[PDB]
Parts: structure tokens; C-alpha cells; sequence
């Protein structure tokens, strides 16, 4: 019940060469300072969208190198900009920086395992920082961070796994910690989690698929969980998530197509969370994430596990095995 | 209201610029103090997402707690409880304002759950489906040793009350198995249950939360080849009742994907035909899920093959 409705004049088409302009410009500004404090993700959207239609090199490689090595803190875990605090989230968007510009040893990997390693609980959860909130998200972090420096045994796999499942929720889906209602977002993190760990076998693949098929609403659009308004953004957490566990012919693929394509904005470039809004970076990179995953030629293939393109995972020899 | 609104904001931003560096000036220079209460307190309420400075208002509680009184420490927390109410009410929905509060609380002597519960409740009449609330109820229940059976009452006047009940339903599908800890529902809760959902999805078929809560309750139970003759019986009721609501709502999917899983449910072979009448209708009805609905039906299909081999 609770949808947008397209207006019948929004964009039908993909305007790639605006959105390499969008993201090659940004950062030039009111939004951006006030975002500081996840811009090592921000440079990951933007990175890695713009490696994903092939402009990678308009982007300043060198510079990030110096604001990534600026970024690792003493104890080996990366902040999202130089002063503030390491987190696994902003440790994760640097590794998959360094992993885009095959410029790993940038950074002191083994001091970064060792941040990631000391992160992890007795019940097998990992926090997200030195101050302990606990979230499936940040065991995404961690086994995606250590998967992409091929030091995955280097933390309790198995109690890993076993905590991820005990998020697992009568509807398929999965939640923050234990008793968490489902939502797309942690379902991406943990679908993804099994995916690294090769347990894919262990989620039900046809309810959680069901589940997520239900997100599409008449719009076209996916929402992240039931009786919410759609979003761009979702359309990816769902749409991957459906990849990894082999449903995802159970969304209608033209359907989701013309909705994204909807959420660009014709004049600035990039793509909004809903038609007609303000764009942004993030929305920006999974939107195209999306049209990439429902086979759009003029974008290179992206990882539905890693959210990068599939020649660097191929390149780096860390392609997880999905459900079909 | 034009260059006024967009003007200002090169103001709100330079006073947001000057506080962040003076916050870090003075975290560099190791002055772990009420400046930087005051400074982030300013900060935070339009922010709550910046992490960082939740790190330091940590830091400093945590040191002035080490010479300060007992009493003075006790007033930081009671102005640190109003401080986050304040950043609650602006923005609920933020991961580190509701952390935070969490840590707080986590260790202080004597904290007062039953406020922290009621807190809950009045952020739950604002929103319903805030997970963070869901997720921060269940952490104060745990602490103060609430029982399963007093947060499952709080659950049910909640389903009457309103619609918007998918957390809540949520919230019941952990609770039962606690109350009847195997380590797979009895049938008398699992009937109950059904009584519960049937009424909530009479009152309002178009609410999706009902129905997933069903289906699940529809595996819960022990098999089509140990149903009871009140479980039959019911069962049979519900495809009835299904029948009846399509009449009325010819569109609602959700009640023919429910008549499918109700005669699997009763007897996959008996109900053969209908089961394929309805997938065609369904399909017409949500074509959206034409391609689930059929790999559904293929399962399906499957099933009864083996069930038919199963024939001396
Ligand atoms: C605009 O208000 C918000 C609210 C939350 C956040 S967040 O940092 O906690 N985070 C990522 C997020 C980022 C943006 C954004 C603004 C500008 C930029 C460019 O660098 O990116 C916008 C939203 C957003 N959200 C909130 C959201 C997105 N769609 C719907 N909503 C309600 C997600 C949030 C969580 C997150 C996800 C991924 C990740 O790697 C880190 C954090 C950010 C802005
Ligand atoms: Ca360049
Ligand atoms: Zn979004």
C-alpha cells in the first residue's frame, strides 16, 4: 500500500556520462563537510561506481593513497577520516579501496587483522569498535575485510557463523543480534557473511527469497522491510541478496529497471533514494550496483558479496560461491 | 525564504566547523572535560550519526568518573539520560544515540530499568516499527530479568490496539518457543495462535504481517499425517474463512497464497486440482511473483509426485 508513484515524465533511459561527471566533480560544499565522518566510505562509493563504468582513472589515485595510510590509526583499524575514530566499517571501505587499486601494502595489513581479530566476542559476534556495539553488519565487516586480505582463518569461523545464525528469524530473514526483526540490510550483510564463509546452505533460500521478492511494490521499487516507502538503496541490499541465495528471477527485473532509472536526476547527475529527490553518491553507486546486477551492458559486473567489480575479485582470486 | 534559509546555513556550518575543531583541539591537548559535554552537546542533536564525538563524550565520562564524587558522578549520568532523551526525540532512528544510552546504562550501579522499559513504550507509541526501540526493549528486558510471558502481554495489547504490527509479531515469533523451551511449537499455543493471527487478518486482510506470522505458524507444528481432528477441524475453518474474505477482496493475494498453503497443509493429493486453479488466479492477481509463484508450484508438484510413489 505504502508506494511512490512515478510521474510519467521521469527518466526512462541511462545517462552514464552525467554520473561520471556527478561523482568526478563531487567534492568541490554544505553536504560534503557535514559528512565527514564516513568519508572513507564515501571515496569507496565513489570509487568503486566509477570503476563500475569503466572512468576509474578520472578519479585521484595517489591522493587517497596518502588519506588511507593517514587514516590507519596505532592499534591497525581505520577511521573515516584523519582524527576521527577506527571503525570495521571504514577498515572494510579502505580495504576494498586498496583492493580496487591492487595497492594493499599501503596500509600495515597484518596490524589491520589483528584490529579486525580483536574485535570478536566469546559467542562469536564481532563489535564495531573499541566500544562494543554489536551488529551482524560489522561480521560482514569482518569476514569481507579479512576475505580480501586472504586472512580469513584468522578469526573464530565457526563461532562466527554460529552468531549469524542465531539471527536468523522465523521469516527467513535476519536481524542486528539475536531477537533482531528482519531487514533488508542486515540480511545483504548476513547472506553476504554466509556467502564468504561457504554456508549458504544453512539459510533458507526460498522463504528468505520470498521474503524478499515481497519487498518489490507496484512502483517497481524495493523497500527494506514490510509497510516502508521504496528506495534505491534497498533495491540493492535486496536485489544482491537475492544473487547471492539464486532468486533473484523472483523480482520483476523491468519492473525494478525502470524505477531506478527513475531515480536519476536528468540535470545534476547521480541518482536520489526516490524519484525527483536530491541525489547523492551512495544512492548514486547502488543504483547502478543494481542495473548492473539485473544485466545492464554499459556497466561492468559487480560482485552481489563484495559490491565491487567482479575482474577485480577475479583479479585477487576471492570469488565466493553463491546458492544459483 | 530564499537566499535567507540556504545563507544561514554557511553560519550553522561555521559554528559546526569551529566546535568539531575546537572538540578536537581539546581532545589532542588531553583536556577530558565538561567544555567538550558542552561543545558535543551541540553537535550530536543535529548529528547523531558522527561517531567520533560519542567516543569522546565516553571519554569523558569515563575519566571525570575517576575524580569526581560519587554524587557528582551520579548527576553527569542523570544530565547524560536528559541529553540523550533530547537527541531521541529529533532523531530516533540513529544507531549511536541508541548504543550510547546503552552503555550508559550497562554500567551504572543501580540503573532504573522500569523507566528505561517505559521509555521503550513511549518511543513505540510514536513508532512502532523503530527497531532500534525493539532492539534496545529487548536489551532492558534482559537486563532486568523480565519474563517472556509479561513482554508476550505487552505484544498482544499492542496487535489490537493498531496495525503497523510486524515487529510485534516479530517480537512473538522468539518469545513462544521461550515460554515452551525445546531444544517445535505444542499444539495448544500453536492453536491459540492460529485464533490470534486469523482474527488480526479478518480485521484487516490487506496487512501483510499477519500473513507471514501464518505462514510460519502453518510449519510449526508436527505434519499433515499427525493432524488432530481440532487441527484438521480448524485448519479446514481458516480455508473457509479464506474462501469468504476472496469474495469480498478479489485482489488480496495474500489470502489465496494462504488457501495454497492451507490445503498443503490438509492434504496435498486431495487438493491437487484446486491447488492448480489457484496458482492461476494467484499469478493474475500478482503477476509481480509470477516467477516465485511458479517455482513455488514446481516444488509443489515435486512433493506430490514423491507422496504418489510413496503408494504400495
Ligand atoms: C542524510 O541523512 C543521513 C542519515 C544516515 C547516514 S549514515 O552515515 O549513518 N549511513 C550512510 C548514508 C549515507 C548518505 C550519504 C549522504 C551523503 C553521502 C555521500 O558521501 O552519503 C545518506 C544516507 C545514508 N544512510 C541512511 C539512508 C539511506 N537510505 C535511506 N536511509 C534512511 C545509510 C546509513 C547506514 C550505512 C550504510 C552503509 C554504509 O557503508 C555505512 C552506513 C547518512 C546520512
Ligand atoms: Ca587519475
Ligand atoms: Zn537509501
Amino acid at each position: 500500500q505504502k508506494d511512490v508513484t512515478i510521474k510519467s515524465d521521469a527518466p526512462d533511459t541511462l545517462l552514464l556520462e552525467k554520473h561520471a561527471d556527478y561523482i568526478a566533480s563531487y567534492g568541490s560544499d554544505y553536504e560534503y563537510c557535514m559528512s565527514e565522518y564516513l568519508r572513507m566510505s564515501g571515496v569507496y562509493w565513489g570509487l568503486t561506481v566509477m570503476d563500475l563504468m569503466g572512468q576509474l582513472h578520472r578519479m585521484n589515485k595517489e591522493e587517497i593513497l596518502v588519506f588511507i595510510k593517514s587514516c590507519q590509526h596505532e592499534c591497525g583499524g581505520v577511521s573515516a577520516s584523519i582524527g576521527h575514530d577506527p571503525h570495521l566499517l571504514y577498515t572494510l571501505s579502505a580495504v576494498q579501496i586498496l583492493t580496487l587499486y591492487d595497492s594493499i601494502h599501503v596500509i600495515n595489513v597484518d596490524k589491520v587483522v589483528a584490529y579486525v581479530q580483536s574485535l570478536q566476542k566469546e559467542d562469536g559476534s564481532f563489535a564495531g569498535d573499541i566500544w562494543g556495539e554489536i551488529d551482524t553488519r560489522f561480521s560482514f565487516c569482518a569476514v569481507a575485510t579479512l576475505a580480501l586480505l586472504g586472512k580469513l582463518d584468522a578469526i573464530n569461523v565457526e563461532k562466527a557463523i554460529e552468531f549469524v545464525l542465531s539471527c536468523m528469524n522465523f521469516d527467513g530473514g535476519f536481524g542486528c543480534r539475536p531477537g533482531s526483526e528482519s531487514h533488508a540490510g542486515q540480511i545483504y550483510c548476513c547472506t553476504g557473511f554466509l556467502a564468504i564463509t561457504s554456508q549458504l546452505h544453512q539459510v533458507n533460500s526460498d522463504l528468505l527469497g520470498w521474503w524478499l521478492c515481497e519487498r518489490q511494490l507496484p512502483s517497481g521499487g524495493l523497500n527494506g522491510r514490510p509497510e516502508k516507502l521504496p528506495d534505491v538503496c534497498y533495491s540493492w541490499w535486496v536485489l544482491a541478496s537475492l544473487k547471492i541465495i539464486g532468486r533473484l528471477h523472483w523480482i520483476d527485473r523491468e519492473k525494478l529497471r525502470s524505477f531506478i532509472l527513475a531515480c536519476q536526476d536528468e540535470e545534476t547527475g547521480g541518482f536520489a533514494d526516490r524519484p525527483g529527490d536530491m541525489v547523492d553518491p551512495f544512492h548514486t553507486l547502488f543504483g547502478i550496483a543494481g542495473l548492473s546486477l539485473l544485466g545492464e551492458e554499459q556497466i561492468k559486473p559487480v560482485s552481489p558479496v563484495f559490491c565491487m567489480p567482479e575482474e577485480v575479485l577475479q583479479r585477487v582470486n576471492v570469488q565466493p560461491e553463491l546458492v544459483s | 525564504q530564499a537566499e535567507a534559509k540556504r545563507l544561514e546555513r554557511e553560519q550553522k556550518l561555521k559554528l559546526y566547523q569551529s566546535a568539531t575543531q575546537a572538540v578536537f583541539q581539546k581532545r589532542q591537548a588531553g583536556e577530558l572535560d565538561e567544555s567538550v559535554l558542552e561543545l558535543t552537546s551541540q553537535i550530536l542533536g543535529a548529528n547523531p550519526d558522527f561517531a567520533t564525538l560519542w567516543n569522546c563524550r565516553r571519554e569523558v565520562l569515563q575519566h571525570l568518573e575517576t575524580e569526581k564524587s560519587p554524587e557528582e558522578s551520579a548527576a553527569l549520568v542523570k544530565a547524560e539520560l536528559g541529553f540523550l532523551e533530547s537527541c531521541l526525540r529529533v532523531n530516533p532512528k540513529s544507531y549511536g544515540t541508541w548504543h550510547h544510552r546503552c552503555w550508559l546504562l550497562s554500567r551504572l550501579p543501580e540503573p532504573n530499568w522500569a523507566r528505561e522499559l517505559e521509555l521503550c513504550a513511549r518511543f513505540l507509541e510514536a513508532d512502532e516499527r523503530n527497531f532500534h526501540c525493539w532492539d534496545y526493549r529487548r536489551f532492558v528486558a534482559a537486563q532486568a530479568a523480565v519474563a517472556p510471558a509479561e513482554e508476550l502481554a505487552f505484544t498482544d495489547s499492542l496487535i489490537t490496539r493498531n496495525f503497523s504490527n510486524y515487529s510485534s509479531w516479530h517480537y512473538r515469533s522468539c518469545l513462544l518457543p521461550q515460554l515452551h523451551p525445546q531444544p517445535r511449537l505444542p499444539e495448544n499455543v500453536l492453536l491459540k495462535e492460529l485464533e490470534l493471527v486469523q482474527n488480526a487478518f479478518f480485521t484487516d486482510p490487506n496487512d501483510q504481517s499477519a500473513w507471514f506470522y501464518h505462514r510460519w505458524l502453518l510449519g510449526a507444528g508436527s505434519g499433515r499425517c499427525e493432524l488432530s481432528v481440532e487441527k484438521s477441524t480448524v485448519l479446514q475453518s481458516e480455508l473457509e474463512s479464506c474462501k469468504e474474505l476472496q469474495e469480498l477482496e478479489p485482489e488480496n493475494k495474500w489470502c489465496l497464497l494462504t488457501i495454497i498453503l492451507l490445503m498443503r497443509a490438509l492434504d496435498p493429493l486431495l487438493y491437487e486440482k484446486e491447488t492448480l486453479q489457484y496458482f492461476s488466479t494467484l499469478k493474475a492477481v500478482d503477476p509481480m511473483r509470477a516467477a516465485y509463484l511458479d517455482d513455488l508450484r514446481s516444488k509443489f508438484l515435486l512433493e506430490n509426485s514423491v507422496l504418489k510413489m510413496e503408494y504400495a
